[PDB]
């Protein structure tokens, strides 16, 4: 059976907060297609020969 | 057919007569009079734009 990820429990209460003391700078990569290859078809030359 | 008959370096087996392409068209022929192998190439053609 497939796994949906690691289980976690946020320690929530009505007077407690969490504040970061340090950070990190991430660089991610996102790849997007823009334009496929242009094609043309000669219909007479395809369907019939000479 | 119609095309250009060029001298070929195809190695036909002695029982073979024709050599076919991917589209099951005749790509190579065996000359019946003298035992030589020829390749068939379609003549020059291309798109025209105005
Ligand atoms: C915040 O985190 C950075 C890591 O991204 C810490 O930088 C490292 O600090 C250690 C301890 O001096 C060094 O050995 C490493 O070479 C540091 N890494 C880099 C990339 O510089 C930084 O010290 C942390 N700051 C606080 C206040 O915790
Ligand atoms: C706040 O949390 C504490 C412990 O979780 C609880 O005893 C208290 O009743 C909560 N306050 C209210 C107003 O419910």
């Amino acid at each position: 059976t497939m796994s949906l990820g690691a289980e976690n429990s946020v320690a929530y209460s009505n007077n407690s907060i969490a504040i970061p003391t340090n950070f990190t700078i991430s660089v991610t990569t996102e790849i997007l297609p823009v334009s496929m290859t242009k094609t043309s078809v000669d219909c007479t030359m395809y369907i019939c020969g000479d | 057919g119609t095309g250009v008959l060029t001298e070929s370096n195809k190695k036909f087996l002695p029982f073979q007569q024709f050599g076919r392409d991917i589209a099951d068209t005749t790509d190579a022929v065996r000359d019946p009079q003298t035992l030589e192998i020829l390749d068939i190439t379609p003549c020059s053609f291309g798109g025209v734009s105005v």
